[PDB]
RNA sequence: UAGAAAGCGACGCGGCUUUUUGAUUCUUCGAUGUCGGCUCUUCCUAGCAUGGCCAUGCAGCCGUGGCGAAGUGUUGGAUUGUUCACCCACUAACAGGGAACGUGAGCUGGGUUUAGACCGUCGUGAGACAGGUUAGUUUUAUCCUACUGUCCAAACAGUUGAAGGGAGUGUGGAUUAGUACGAAAGGAAACCCACACGUGACCUCUGGUGCAGCGGGUGUGCGGAAGUGCAACUGCCAUGCUACGUCUCCUCAAGCAUAGCUGGAAGCCUCUAAGCUAGAAAUGAGUCCUGACUCUGGAAGACGGCCGGGAAGACGACCCGUAGUUAA
RNA sequence: CCUCGUCAUUUAAAUGGUGACGCGCAUGAAUGGAAUGACGAGAUUCCCACUGUCCCUACAUGUAGACUAGCGAACCCAUUU
RNA sequence: GAGCCUCUAGUGGAUGUUUUACACAUGUAAGGGAAUUCGGCAAAAUGGAUGCGUAACUUCGGGAGAAGUAUUGGUUCAAUUG
RNA sequence: CCUUGUUGCUGUGAAGGCUGGCGAAAGCCAGCUGGAGGCGGCAAGCCGUAUUGAUCUGCAAAUCAUUGGCGUAAGCAGGGUA
């Protein structure tokens, strides 16, 4: 079972771990950890932030769609 | 002058004098009530803490009066305990009269062959002995002195308890050699039945089973974690004073007016916190099982024991059988608990419902837990 | 209990959720009523202790000042219900949410709305104790 | 609305209290720190809410007058140095008091009440004014006793229970039901579920913290790079600790006020004179914490130090290990 | 003095602040009277920003403190508590 | 000739123990933001240089850095103080 | 009263002067030069507002920390003399 998956990292986020986060342009966002909701905050873009699922499908160190 | 304004107590004085607990081992000091009317039973057991997980079970609950028609099913996430529970070993009996001065004890008697762990408990210093403990008390068996002895405690007797230990060998992570020693009594039938029960099972090894099944009710007794010498605001919940004072802020002010003359037993003052004697009431068995048996639930197909990746943090991997019940529990890892059947039931419909499980977490509990087997990290990582 | 003035005759079942918003806390108005911001001045079946001040959480009706908004409004005593918070909550199946900004709608002694739109999201649990938000919310979550 | 007495009760008369202010000067002038607030505990009842009842000008809803009862509650703010007062908001309700006008080697120092200075009124003046205004040093426990924990009196293993402590309180929703009851308008009465405050524990989750660990930059040192000092800044974060998190909290017995049963005095009557029944958040026990004097058992060796650890810790004490799934 | 004077404005709420009014216990003209600028570690009221002052406290650092070696006092004292 | 870092020249002892509570010097904090208190006391916030833009009143000198806003590192070039 | 010692870095930009424009005149407007003041921000120094902080058997019969006020001048100081 998952809870489903974050947003900026693209982690798979286990039941019962992690938060939504709910903006007033009424849109609801998970995230696997404080970590990488301040991240977004900061504009720090994901594809540099080379440990995330995101960067290495980006730089083509995993295969993807 | 009477106070300004009202406002309740700090701290409950059900609980004074909060003195340190005197060893770590508990006695079970009450029983329920006996009834002639059953068969022979035991009423009580050990058992070793491990840790803490989470689960999620599905539910139904809701008021009668509730005018809904769908039959509403609800998913609920909720914490629970592992305990573990190697069997027990008899290895001796006692027989008590009722006097005006309550319970006392008639005779003692053992069985003819004794376990090394359990002959440990008797010495001090382990690795410094004679070992001439027991060794002359098998003549007994010859002269007929037992079945002497059986005679008065069938004779003259209220209450018959067994004598048992616990397989502490079984259990590495303790760093332990003497067993622990619990007094049980047993419930059901009248005396001698009760006796020639205890006889058919002296050296023999009893499982939790007996004792205990799934959806019981039960109390727990325990010393809790120990804390050291405290201050007010912690020992009692007492408020901190004013920001700009001299002489400390975390502290009771007044602690009394000039008469009486003296300080009251009833003012918070610093001192011990921690390390004492608790019971839990009714607390329900959620699963029982063995360490290295998997499980599954009609819903999560997967197969896996009750042990999370990398163990629990300062014991390892659960071997023997265990217990998991609702909510936290007294003390830390590793210390002994004394289990008990419930001294009454109860009312409660929160108490008296059914349990049925779809998930239980067996992530890491270092750190952030990401994955529920290793064979999941193995995919997810390369090769 | 109705007692004083504005009181309030639809009484229901409070969640166990944390309670974010308390006295002093100034709060956007969601609803086009023409109200724009609310004081919270006190928060209805709270019997109080020593030295708290009263708290609520999403579901509550607090009582408000109206300190921006059209000319008529100003400076009066109203009714609201709060439909979203900044500090987090915990559902009973263990989710966790939280939103961006929080929020309150005005509302009458009868419980019935004074405005006919809100912007932005509400959170499910309020619509299923009060239906009328349901029927005019943003989104639900 | 009839009518002394549901509720009131003129004109008069008898008491109790020490929480108001007087009256008096018995104790202290080789010194008992003086108003209010903050903090914290206990007691009283002349009962505001919450429980059981009786009367009614008690239809129902809301009330009003009385009885046994002190277990649990009695809040957040604006002006003011205030106690007091007066308003706003919530509430089941926001009763009234005592303990050297409780509480300064517990704090604070706004008021009053030393020495500087302004104003008004009084005085020829120096100066006065329970008239107004502004600035104005808060010392010392290391003694005895109390109180809170700790060891010894009490070899080791398993227990017993004398006596002391004590804990759960309240609100709402649904259902009975738009029912009984009332011309109508209005409008009640268990069980179950949600919550708040209080109590005792616990870290699986979520916040917080950053001592161990990994990274980044600014100024200047070790010839450069690499490894790095000093001034300090900064992103993440194990274990642990914690609440803004999670779990927790009823059952008997004897009986108060009352309302009843049988029943004389007193052939009738009658709750009482003997005897019996129902009876409160109150009382006494159990479940819960502390643990006096005891009781049962094993064996010619036992136990303490020294050495090494922690789940335990101010120091002692407690839990453990020493040729082994021992340590490195 | 009466006095927390009356009316307006500032707040949810004003023994406060500002604006008006005046038979002013007992204002007032070098015992100096009245209206401003620039400048006060001077007295007073309000708004924006900001925050452990507070709700309601939690965790961590250095130095003392506890225990140990060497050195080593005083206040006070009818004392049986 | 500020603070911070280095060259010349000069410098140091009541012993061991990881060490509870309460202190004294300091750090950080979810949501709220003076509700605290006689009183924002203490703390936080603002901060240098360059440009844009600056009110009432005034003894016409001032107010005035009013207020309010934007920019700022390394590298490689043009142009010569912009 | 007599004889002496002690002013470093920066901001603002008065009087006087030179160019260019406007004007019939008188004298108005720009840009630059010049460097006044018991004038602003600081350093060395001199002082003593707050924390009613530390200390109160003190380091000290008036000290220490952070925070403050002035600092091109009715400023601070040695010796001789009254």
């Amino acid at each position: 079972f998952y809870e489903g998956t974050c947003v900026y990292s693209g982690y798979p986020v286990p039941r019962g771990k992690g938060t939504y986060f709910v903006s007033l342009d009424d849109k609801s966002s998970l995230f696997f950890s404080s970590k990488y909701k301040n991240f977004s905050d900061k504009k720090i873009k994901a594809k540099r932030v080379k440990q995330t699922l995101m960067s290495k499908q980006f730089c083509g160190k995993v295969e993807s769609v | 002058s009477c106070r300004n304004y009202s406002a309740p107590r700090h701290g409950s004085l059900a609980y004074c004098p909060k003195k340190r607990a005197k060893t770590t081992k508990p006695a079970i000091k009450s029983f329920p009530k006996d009834d002639a009317s059953k068969p022979v039973h035991l009423t009580g057991y050990l058992a070793y803490k491990v840790g803490m997980t989470h689960v999620v079970r599905l539910s139904t609950r809701r008021s009668k009066t509730e005018r809904v028609l769908k039959e509403t099913q609800k998913e609920v996430l909720d914490a629970v305990t592992i305990l573990e529970v190697p069997a027990m070993r008899i290895f001796g009996m006692v027989g008590y009269k009722s006097t005006v001065n309550g319970l006392k004890a008639i005779k003692t008697v053992y069985a003819e062959h004794l376990d090394e762990q359990v002959l440990a408990r008797l010495r001090k210093r382990n690795s410094r002995s004679s070992k001439l403990m027991f060794k002359l008390y098998p003549q007994k068996y010859e002269n007929g002195d037992i079945k002497r002895d059986y005679e008065l405690l069938k004779r003259e007797s209220d209450v018959v308890r067994v004598l048992a230990h616990t397989q502490v060998s079984k259990i590495p992570s303790l760093n332990l050699k003497k067993a622990h020693i619990l007094e049980i009594q047993l419930n059901g039938g009248t005396i001698e039945e009760k006796i020639e029960w205890a006889i058919e099972r002296l050296e023999k090894e009893i499982p939790v089973s007996e004792v205990f099944s799934q959806q019981d009710l039960i109390d727990v007794i325990g010393v809790t974690k120990g804390k050291g010498k405290e201050g007010t605001t912690k020992r009692f919940g007492t408020t901190i004073l004013q920001h700009k004072s001299r002489k400390g802020k975390r502290k009771v002010a007044c602690i009394g007016a000039w008469h009486p003359a003296n300080v009251r037993r009833t003012v918070a003052r610093a001192g011990q916190l921690g390390f004492h004697r608790r019971t839990a009431q009714n607390k329900k068995i959620y699963m029982m099982g063995n360490g290295k048996t998997p499980f599954s639930t009609e819903y999560d197909l997967t197969s896996k024991t009750i042990n999370p990746m990398g163990g629990f943090l300062r014991y390892g991997n659960v071997k023997s059988d265990f217990i998991m019940v609702k909510g936290g529990i007294q003390g830390p890892s590793k210390r002994v608990l004394a289990l008990r059947k419930a001294f009454a039931p109860s009312n409660l419909g929160k108490d008296n419902e059914e349990i049925v499980l779809k998930f239980v977490d067996a992530s890491s509990k270092k750190g952030y837990g990401r994955f529920q087997t290793t064979e999941e990290k193995k995919a997810y990582f390369g090769i | 209990p109705g007692k004083g003035k504005q009181p309030l005759d639809a009484i229901k079942n409070r969640y166990g959720f944390t309670r974010g918003i308390q006295v002093g806390t100034v709060l956007a108005c969601a609803d086009n009523s023409g109200a724009k911001m609310l004081k919270t001045i006190g928060v209805k079946g709270v019997s109080g202790r020593l030295n708290r001040l009263p708290a609520a959480g999403p579901g509550d009706v607090i009582v408000a000042s109206v300190v921006k908004g059209r000319s008529d409004m100003r400076k009066k005593i109203v009714l609201a219900v709060i439909i979203r918070q900044k500090q987090m909550i915990r559902r009973k199946d263990g989710v966790r949410l939280q939103f961006e900004e929080s929020a309150a709608v005005i509302i009458s002694n009868k419980g019935d709305l004074k405005g006919t739109q809100i912007s932005g999201p509400v959170l499910r649990e309020v619509c299923d104790i009060w239906p009328k938000i349901s029927s005019q919310a943003g989104s639900i979550y």
